[PDB]
DNA sequence: TGGAGTACAAGTGTGAGGAAAAGTAGTTGGGACGAAAGCAGTTGAA
């Protein structure tokens, strides 16, 4: 017993220094804070397979698909046996075939059947009640709800010399009054949209509601989500919509509205912990580990934390950890949206003594976002823990172990014509490169085959010939056409810039043709300060520039060099930009305009000004 | 928590709860009418009838940092100053620096007319203080486990 | 070996959406240094 409560409520939130100290003068840390001192817990996947099989909204009343936990059936009381392990999920074309073993990971066993009962509506929900250790033993019943009717299925005698589960099922009540019901549990107790009633689950499979029914109707709560269980052994239940809980004990008539969560936030989960005192509730804002109360059992609203992420999709799961001294609680949140889990640490103690330790976070699968996710109960510092998990879009389920020590067919339906005749004449194309290459890296080669000749020497005292009588027919258009008062190509010549075997020589005798042109009508943008925006550094140079490629391209290409060459015998005349004017032809276009627009644009267009 | 779980050139959070308390500080009434927007009550906001959580940080953070220290008087003269009279939890607090004198001082450093008589005035403290805490609304103590070290203290002094 | 029906795309009008920093909407805070004397015409009733 810690001393900072409200009575009615009772907070560890998130790290902001929790609100109590008893100051217990015994020199072994003097104070007892709700939060605890230990080291980190790390969590590690271990990832493996189990078994297998507008958009702007989301469906609230749809909850699982799947179950997991271990049933004792109706033949291990007599005989000795004691507890069998199943799972049974939805399956078929609309979800609506719902159909074991642990040899040191749970997987499927050796005859591997599955126990294809068939019905004829939407699976919206399967789920057991669980057990009760005041009972003794463990329930062999189970319960699911579709958009049709409410069916029972009860588990007899499970087999173990065939590994096959015959099951056996109740009379599925269709709807007498039309609203699609929401949520089962046990400790045909259901929650219709609005109100709820208690049903009587028969011995007689071989061939109902009770006079006692209430509701909780709120005319300005507008979601489909409700939700109901028994608590703490008194038969009292306990409803839920996204703003209030309700605490109902039928023994009696008595009604007590606990929670009022309508104005900062909401009701998301709710999750019965096998804890027959304490139980998880995840609001909006805060989680709340509200437990039962010895003196009367209504609700013990204990030690809870404010959680980050704010979201209107989010669940839980909850697994308890018994260790000899004490009691864990972690408790795993989970989002449809998103690929995250969220985990928090607490724990408990004899005197109602609940604590907090940690958060931590780690991801999932990239190929979906969660949707159903279960702890497997492991039959019951470095603690480690174990579940399953499932993935929305995707119906494969795997198993998942924590120790504390993106392929899309539409681009696949894009592509890959079934179109035989026309299979090849695609085909052609790529055939057709076949050729076309390899004259290319064979013409080249006969440059590769000649090294700064002078028979090249003159083949490019040519080049620069026909590119300055061409920049001289090419300059001499533009002057007498200067008065135009309303750049090239340099792709004129077609002879050459083709077979020109050295780039520091005409990197020199560009610059060699940069020099001749003093005169005016002919300036020039410099390459070297302009070829970095490829390597993105400092690339003062065209001959280092190729140095920079020359170590780059070696593994990736047979002989590795004249595709190199090639390139960077491209990229030059590829900027086959140098037919700039002088500064007189820019100059004379802007103070036409001007004059042009009115005195109202003069004073608009002023550029340098500070 | 990051300044506090830094330790390097830390200001410990408890400078930084201090800023929070000071500019923060606001006695105006919850108006209750209008939506909001940007703002909630539980965690950021700190009207009248209702203590700001970074406020009751600062306070327990406070005590807990004095105790760590061995300037519980400072804490004691500033939690005098402020008399939060809707709440019970500052006035737990209020009890419990007393508290804490009265179990430091509790030793008598001999195997003294004014050693005696000041543990007195802070165990008297501590029961006017928790009385005015238990009178007040919600907020439990272990109301009988208490006077079982408050008479503790005078056993050692007797 | 010309016609009857018909989905794929080139091509043309209707309003509906998006955003921000300015202003304005209701509560609460707050503004206003004086308990002196013998004496006299009128005036009490005898």
């Amino acid at each position: 017993l810690g001393v900072g409560v409200q009575g009615a409520s009772l907070y560890c939130p998130q790290e902001n220094y929790t609100t109590k100290k008893q100051e217990k003068p015994q020199w072994l840390r003097p104070v007892d804070d709700t939060l605890a001192e230990d080291a980190l817990d790390l969590h590690i996947v271990v990832k493996s397979l189990l078994c297998d099989t507008d958009a702007f909204f989301w469906d609230p009343t749809v909850a699982n698909r799947l179950d997991s936990q271990y049933i004792q059936t109706a033949s291990d009381l007599r005989n000795y046996r004691d507890g069998t392990e199943i799972i049974a999920y939805a399956s078929g074309k609309t979800g609506s075939v719902l159909n074991l073993t642990r040899q040191n990971t749970l997987h499927l066993n050796r005859h591997n059947n599955v126990t294809s009962i068939e019905l004829h509506s939407p699976i919206k929900s399967i789920k057991i009640p669980g057990a009760s250790e005041s009972i003794g033993r463990r329930s062999n019943l189970v319960g699911i709800i579709t958009e049709n009717s409410f069916q029972i299925f009860r588990i007899e005698s499970v087999h173990s010399r065939s590994c096959d589960v015959m099951v056996s099922s109740s009379e599925p009540l269709y709807f007498v009054e039309i609203d699609d019901l929401q949520v089962v549990d046990f400790a045909a107790i259901i929650d219709i949209k609005g109100n709820w009633s208690i049903g009587r689950i028969p011995k007689n499979f071989n061939n109902l509601i009770d006079n006692l029914h209430g509701t909780i109707f709120d005319p300005e709560e507008l979601s489909s989500w409700k939700r109901i269980e028994w608590f703490s052994h008194f038969q009292k239940i306990l409803v839920f919509d996204r703003s209030k809980m309700i605490e109902i004990d039928f023994m009696n008539n008595w009604q007590t509205e606990v929670v009022q969560a309508k104005a900062w936030s909401n009701i998301r989960d709710y999750k019965r912990i096998d804890d027959k005192n304490g139980i998880l509730l995840t609001s909006r804002e805060i989680i709340i580990v509200g437990a039962s109360e010895s003196n009367d059992p209504v609700r013990r609203i204990s030690w809870k934390h404010d959680l980050d992420p704010d979201d209107t999709t989010l669940r839980i799961t909850v697994q308890k950890v018994k260790k000899p001294d004490h009691i864990l609680l972690v408790a795993f949140v989970y989002s449809m949206r998103h690929k995250r889990i969220y985990m928090h640490v607490f724990s408990h103690r004899k005197a109602n003594l609940f604590q907090s330790l940690g958060c931590s976070t780690v991801l999932e699968i990239p190929g979906g976002t969660p949707t159903g996710i279960e702890t497997i109960l492991t039959l019951d510092f470095e603690l480690v823990v174990d579940f399953l998990v499932k993935l929305r879009n995707s119906s494969e389920v795997y198993y998942y172990a924590l120790s504390n020590t993106v392929d899309h067919p539409e681009w696949a339906s894009l592509f890959n014509n079934a179109d035989e005749r026309e299979k090849e004449s695609i085909g052609a194309l790529v055939s057709q490169i076949k050729l076309k290459e390899r004259e290319r890296i064979s013409r080249v080669q006969n440059l590769i085959e000649h090294e700064n000749s002078h028979d090249e020497d003159k083949y490019l005292q040519d080049l620069g010939y026909r590119l300055s009588i061409a920049t001289n027919e090419l300059l001499e258009s533009w002057q007498k056409t200067k008065d135009e008062s309303i750049h090239s190509k340099l792709k004129n010549l077609l002879e050459n810039s083709d077979s020109f075997a050295s780039i520091p020589e005409f990197s020199s005798l560009l610059d060699q043709f940069f020099q001749y042109y003093q005169d005016q009508d002919v300036t020039f943008i410099g390459f070297e300060k302009l070829l970095h925006l490829f390597l993105h550094e400092d690339v003062p140079g065209l001959d280092i520039f190729y140095n920079k490629l020359l170590q780059c391209w070696v593994l990736v290409s047979p002989q590795a060099e004249l595709l190199t060459k090639e390139i960077v015998k491209d990229i030059i005349w590829s900027l086959a930009r140098l037919e700039k004017p002088s500064l007189f032809e820019p100059i004379q276009n802007e103070i036409s305009r001007s004059l042009s627009g009115p005195y109202q644009d003069i004073i608009s267009s002023w550029d340098m000004d500070d | 928590v990051e300044i506090l779980d830094n330790l390097s050139n830390s200001s410990s959070g408890l400078d930084f709860l201090q800023w929070m308390c000071q500019i923060y500080s606001s006695k105006s009434r919850f108006v209750q009418n209008i939506n909001y927007r940007s703002i909630v009550p539980p965690f950021q906001t700190g009207s009248r009838t209702h203590t700001a959580k970074f406020a009751i940080t600062y306070l327990w953070s406070s005590l807990i940092n004095c105790q760590k220290s061995m300037l519980i008087d400072k804490i004691s003269e500033w939690v005098l100053t402020p008399p939060f009279m809707e709440d019970a939890e500052v006035w737990f607090i209020y009890a419990s620096c007393h508290l804490l004198k009265a179990d430091t001082l509790s030793r008598q450093f001999v195997n003294r007319d004014i050693k005696i008589n000041q543990v007195i005035k802070h165990i008297h403290y501590v029961r006017t203080f928790l009385k005015i805490c238990l009178d007040k609304g919600g907020f439990a103590v272990p109301s009988r486990l208490i006077e079982n070290q408050l008479k503790s203290f005078e056993s050692r002094l007797y």
